[PDB]
């Protein structure tokens, strides 16, 4: 018996940090009545199999900590100290500042008179880190409230990704899942860290080499990823869509794509109206006024059933095959080496590596993350990617997909339960101030007239309807539908999101904000433009662990707490290991944990605080009256409690949802009360209720599939790692998405070593199919309007297909490609800051580092900032390795240890060296002691630009 | 009867086994400053069991070899530590007949320490300024008498940290080293019939650290 777990109660959690979702083992003293004794790995988990990077094995440490919050805490305005408060008084007062600030500013009707129900004075952070059922509850909270401004990490992470890959596959999501990765013949990784940013992947990454992949890191800088890898090539940044560029020609010119998967599966066959066209770096349909494009002017030639024609025999020079073949033929390897600065050899090596993946018994994967997404290509960039994983056939195959890989732990299940400005839950659309009814609303959703096309969003009013039937279950959908705010349908739809919340907060256009399980004063781009702007604010509520910079902005460096008049208010949540739900990680799986030791001290759950908020707001309203109350005393928190606390259990029921009666759907009968199967057996008539349709199908009568955790596998699942009875992922368990075209059109697998689905004895068998219909009756991508993988996107702001405009202003003057220089839909360039400044992680901290810097571990490994650069700009500079350096640019300064590694080597840019300096962004000012400031001091704000900043760097 | 197999073609420095020495063992974290690597802390001590080394040497063409080495006791068959404290006071020093493990005990404190480190071939051992206990890697004797893997191992994700009885790891060094030879053509198993942790190198032993073997 090991004494140190002898006598402590032992239950299952998931990892707090990155989106890989590994399994923890918590064991807490006084079988379970105490604080934790120890966290490591769950070795039964299928993903980490007990294995843990060094954020997830320090949790104990991040858990059992005294820095902790205790208690609430109250700072008056102009005050230089907390005052220790109760929850009862930081609540109820909170309460009062929200209802004072809503009265106050509550517009029933926009300048062009459109009901719109909504207050412009209070926006929302937060929160990728709380459970999927805080994450629904709170979402639907602020819009009762009738904000608008509400985002969170996801949209500097990943809001490229979403509509890249909906563009080309229908959804936005990673399409297939970590224990996938070991299924690969090639991995390429491009644009991420994985050995750092996710390492547990490297678990099924090392065990797809000792299969026969090769491994393929491309990145401007040799990373821990790098060491691992079989071919390391460098690429100067924001060269990606030049080298995607050159692999599509390389594919197209030596035939090497899946001719039968691109005839059938993709629009390489249908034909573009004759309005189409590129010429010197800009499609038809421009307008030079507006900086902008008439995107109807790419649209498809349509046959007289309004459906797209189709030239199956790939001739039609019109045919999205022949016009992609002419579009990539400028992209020849002297022109993409001269630029990305690869050499040719190394471009050959890599194209021919991966481009054999074309043979249909073969697979290649990308990962990518911020390297791809925080660039001004990143959409462009994902666009390139999904064009050639089409091109050779590896969407919907074992080892194949777009491993978009996520960053937080539940930014997945944030995005779904719509923590930004545009989605509902379920990624339904914010209605806009034009779509004055719930009829209109569901006429926005395009219909196809191919029998083939299954077309699922067209389900949507049934969705629409469930989700208001669960927020409103005593109103009719088309009445509940008034309830909710909307946003001006003439605005710019960024005007609703975060850099523009940052612009309006300086303008102090905001009384109230919300920073809940977010550090903005660290965490946004111009730390020093965002640190003032927060001044403005008349209140802040921060929700966290500990004390930090944002809770904190008022005593930071340059300030004086006399002159800044913001009341704040410190709300301290607990830690996962101390609270039940769910998280999603990136290959959608839904994972239950469970509660170890209770909340330390007096902290609560985010549920808990955020419930109880709104119960002092309702009855703040109840006794007072004010502003359009309906939506906030109509609201349905009963279905959210139980004994008088935040209930996750029922949270999720409500998110996969129930009948609200007596009701037959799909030629079944189900009894009111009866929990829903599935999002199949939704109505648009309000016989259901369901906060999230994706979530449909995930806490049916058969139990909560998502605390699942059987490891039963059939032999073709346990070939591929499909563990479809390890908890559940969204949508009705389908692990790999668009699998249809995993087979050919008599269900035979293209790679039966392999398969994911396959057609036996009348029935799929293997992954649940994407779709159902039999063997050649239906288009693979259903949630497409016509059913293909887009090679050609005509719903892109940039074009229908991916080209170069120079990320870089400052350096590069002329484009290889074209006449247009930059992208035709303002940085200085002081030649006082003549550097490359890049911003990115290690594997020891996490995020601004609110976290990992209150673990002595992490800091142990890792403890001050540092700045990255080459031998030639050490010579250059007269820098010695470990020397204290000053970088700076126009928007700040700050100090840090030179690193002085060959791992950074100089870009050769239109003959001349470029210098590139690397720092972590994981360092604020609280803690710990010489740890330093954030890197984005040195950023501007200008999703924005952290992977490219003009600095100088000097020697202090 | 038991063997660690850390094939140093799998590590990522990921640094996991570091953290989970000290989490099992609830050691404290030294002050440390970064002095120009992203190695911390830079060398063993009476509370780092674990460190990880990395060196970067130069290549033709771009990037580096980036070294790895999660440095540990070796639990040698024959302890050199043992027979340097042995003759000062017996017991001190043992090794357990079950496992294989060479265990310091609290009986170190009345030895000359410092002498039990330079009869160390691997300079693996360490003394507490204070009680002049030495301390170093116990193989998490605790976890494996009760079959647990040693944290350092269950938690590392790239198969470079393995564990188990002579035998198995012996084979599995011998297969391992033939397969990862035609990756990195000058891979070699470190003291493979001396030690009871077998490292496997990409190259020359003393590339990764200057006590990597004997
Ligand atoms: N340890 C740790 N893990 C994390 C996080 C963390 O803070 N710490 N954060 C999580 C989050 S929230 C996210 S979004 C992900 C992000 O994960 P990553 O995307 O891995 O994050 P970074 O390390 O910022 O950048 C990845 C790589 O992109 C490279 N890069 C920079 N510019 C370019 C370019 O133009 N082209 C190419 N091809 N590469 C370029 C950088 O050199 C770097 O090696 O990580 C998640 N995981
Ligand atoms: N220069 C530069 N800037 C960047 C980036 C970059 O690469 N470079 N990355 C960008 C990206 S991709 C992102 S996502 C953002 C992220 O930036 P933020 O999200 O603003 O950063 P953190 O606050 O560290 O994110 C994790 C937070 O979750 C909190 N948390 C953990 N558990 C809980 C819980 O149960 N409840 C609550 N309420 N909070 C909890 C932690 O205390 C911590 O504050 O930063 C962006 N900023
Ligand atoms: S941070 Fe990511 S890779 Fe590391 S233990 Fe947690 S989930 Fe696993
Ligand atoms: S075997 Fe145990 S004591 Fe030795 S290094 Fe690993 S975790 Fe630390
Ligand atoms: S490595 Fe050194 S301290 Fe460890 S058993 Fe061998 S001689 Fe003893
Ligand atoms: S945990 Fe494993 S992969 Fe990570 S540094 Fe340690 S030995 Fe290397
Ligand atoms: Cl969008
Ligand atoms: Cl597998
Ligand atoms: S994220
Ligand atoms: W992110």
């Amino acid at each position: 018996e090991l004494q140190k777990l002898q006598w402590a109660k032992q239950t299952t959690s998931i990892c707090c940090y990155c989106a890989v979702g590994c399994g923890l083992i918590v064991h807490t003293a006084k079988d379970g009545q105490g604080r934790a004794v120890n966290v490591e790995g769950d070795p039964d988990h299928p993903i980490n199999e007990g294995s843990l990077c060094p954020k997830g094995a320090s949790i104990f440490q991040l858990g059992e900590n005294d820095q902790r919050g205790t208690q609430p805490l109250y700072r008056a305005p102009f005050s230089d100290t907390w005052k220790p408060v109760t929850w009862d008084f930081a609540l109820t007062e909170i309460a009062k500042r929200i209802k004072k600030t809503r009265d106050a500013s509550f517009t029933e009707k926009n300048a062009a008179g459109d009901l719109v129900n909504r207050t412009e004075a209070i926006a929302s952070f937060g929160s990728a880190a709380m459970d999927n059922e805080e994450c629904w509850a709170y979402g639907n909270i602020l819009r009762s409230l009738g904000l608008v401004y509400i985002e969170h990490q996801a949209r500097i992470x990943h809001s490229p990704t979403v509509p890249a890959l909906a563009e080309s596959f229908g959804r936005g999501a990673m399409t297939n899942h970590w224990n996938d990765l070991a299924n690969s013949d090639c991995i390429l990784i491009m644009g991420s860290n994985a050995a750092e940013n996710h390492p547990i992947a490297f678990k099924w990454v090392l065990r797809a080499k000792d299969k026969g992949a090769t491994l393929i890191h491309v990145d401007p800088r040799f990373t821990r990823t790098s060491a691992r890898c079989d071919v390391y090539a460098p690429i100067r940044s924001g060269a990606d869509i030049p080298f995607l560029g050159g692999l599509i020609k390389y594919i197209l010119d030596n035939k090497l794509y899946f001719t039968d998967y691109v005839r059938e599966y993709t629009n390489a066959s249908l034909i573009v109206g004759e309005k189409f066209s590129f010429k010197d770096g800009l499609f038809s349909g421009y307008d030079a006024a507006n900086k902008k494009y008439d995107k109807s002017m790419w649209a498809f030639e349509l046959d007289a059933n309004g459906v797209p024609k189709r030239d199956p025999a790939l001739k039609h020079p019109r045919c999205v095959i022949n016009l992609l073949k002419k579009h990539y033929e400028r992209y020849n390897l002297d022109k993409v080496a001269a630029i990305t600065g690869t050499s040719k050899e190394q471009l050959q090596q890599v194209y021919k590596a991966y481009a054999a993946t074309g043979k249909p018994d073969k697979a290649g994967t990308i990962m990518y993350a911020a390297g791809w997404t925080q660039h001004s290509v990143g959409v462009q960039n994902i666009r390139a990617m999904a064009m050639i994983q089409l091109l050779l056939g590896n969407i919907g195959v074992a080892g194949g997909g777009v491993n978009a890989l996520r960053g937080e732990s539940n930014v997945q299940g944030s995005t779904d339960q719509g923590l930004l400005a545009h989605i509902w839950p379920g990624y339904n659309p914010v209605p806009n101030s034009k779509a004055a009814t719930l009829e209109l609303y569901n006429a926005a959703t395009p219909q196809s007239k191919d029998p083939m096309s299954v077309n699922w969003w067209q389900n949507r009013p049934k969705y629409v309807a469930s989700y208001l039937k669960a927020l409103y279950p005593d109103e009719e959908p088309a009445a509940a539908y008034d309830y909710l705010p909307r946003i001006d349908a003439g605005r710019k739809l960024t005007d609703y999101f975060w850099l523009n919340i940052f612009e309006k907060m300086d303008k102090g256009e905001f009384k109230g904000l919300f920073a809940w399980g977010m550090n903005p004063a660290c965490g946004g781009a111009n730390a020093n433009k965002n640190r003032k702007a927060m001044g403005k604010l008349e209140w802040l509520v921060n929700v966290n662990l500990f004390e930090n910079e944002t809770s904190s902005f008022w005593k930071g460096p340059g300030m004086n707490p006399a002159e800044i008049g913001t009341e704040v208010f410190f709300l301290p949540c607990c830690v996962s290991i101390e609270k039940e739900g769910s998280v999603a990680n990136s290959g959608r799986w839904m994972q239950w944990r469970y509660r170890g030791p209770k909340p330390y001290a007096e902290t609560k759950p985010d549920g808990d605080i955020m419930l109880d908020m709104f119960k002092k707001v309702r009855e703040l309203y109840a006794k007072e009256g004010g502003a359009y109350p309906a939506p906030i005393a109509k609201l349905n928190i009963a279905d959210w409690e139980e004994h008088n606390e935040f209930s996750p259990t029922k949270v999720a029921k409500l998110m996969n949802g129930y009948f609200l009666k007596d009701t037959e759907v799909g030629g079944k009968q189900f009894k009111k009360g009866q929990q829903v199967p599935s999002f199949a057996f939704l109505t648009a008539d309000g016989s259901t209720c369901s906060g999230n349709w994706l979530h449909a199908g995930s806490f049916t009568d058969a139990g909560n599939l998502m605390a699942r955790r059987d490891k039963t596998q059939t032999p073709e699942q346990a070939r591929i790692g499909l563990f479809p009875n390890w908890s559940f992922c969204w949508p009705v368990n389908r692990r790999i998405l668009y699998n249809r075209a995993s087979v050919d059109k008599t269900g035979k697998p293209w790679n039966p070593a392999k398969a994911v689905i396959e057609w036996k004895d009348g029935k799929w068998v293997g992954d649940v199919v994407d779709g159902g219909g039999d063997p050649g009756t239906k288009h693979p991508f259903i949630m497409q309007t016509h059913g293909f993988g887009a090679l050609y996107g005509p719903g892109r702001e940039e074009g229908p297909f991916p080209e170069h405009y120079e990320p870089l202003e400052c350096p590069v003057s002329k484009n290889p490609f074209s006449k247009q220089l930059h992208n035709p839909v303002k940085a200085v360039c002081d030649p006082r800051y003549p550097f490359i400044g890049t911003t990115y992680r290690v594997t020891e901290h996490w995020q601004t580092g609110l976290m990992t810097r209150r673990c002595a571990w992490l800091v142990e490994a890792e403890p001050q900032i540092f700045c990255e650069i080459s031998k030639e700009l050490a010579k250059l500079r007269g820098i010695g390795n470990g020397d204290t350096v000053k970088v700076s640019s126009l928007r700040g300064a700050l100090e840090a240890v030179a690193i002085v590694t060959e791992r950074i080597r100089p870009f050769k840019i239109e003959g001349v060296d470029v210098h590139m300096v690397g720092l972590p962004w994981h360092y604020g000012w609280m803690v710990p002691k010489n740890g330093g400031d954030t890197a984005n001091l040195l950023t501007p704000s200008a999703i924005p630009e952290t992977k490219a900043f003009m600095v100088d760097v000097r020697k202090v | 009867g038991k063997m660690f197999f850390v094939d140093l073609s799998r590590c990522t420095a990921c640094r996991g086994c570091q953290i989970a020495c000290k989490q099992w063992k609830n050691l404290p974290a030294e002050e440390t400053r970064n002095t120009g690597s992203h190695q911390n802390p830079p060398d063993l001590s009476y509370v780092t069991l674990k460190t990880v080394r990395f060196t970067e040497k130069s290549r033709k063409g771009p990037g580096i070899d980036w070294l790895f080495f999660p440095e540990q006791c070796r639990h040698c068959v024959e302890p050199p530590c043992k027979g340097q404290a042995d003759v000062d006071l017996e017991g001190a020093v043992v090794k357990d007949e079950t496992t294989g493990a060479v265990l310091f005990t609290e009986l170190t404190a009345k030895v000359d320490g410092e002498s039990v480190r330079s009869a160390c071939p691997y300079d693996i051992p360490r003394i507490d300024p204070v009680t002049k206990r030495l301390s170093k890697c116990d193989m998490c004797n605790d976890r494996v008498q009760n079959g647990l893997l040693p944290a350092c191992v269950k938690t590392c994700p790239t198969g470079t940290m393995n564990f188990g009885d002579e035998q198995e790891m012996l084979a599995l060094a011998e297969k391992r080293l033939a397969e990862v030879k035609k990756t990195y053509p000058g891979a070699v198993l470190g003291d493979p019939n001396d030690v009871r942790v077998v490292y496997l190198f990409t190259r020359d032993p003393k590339d990764f650290y200057e006590h990597a073997v004997a």
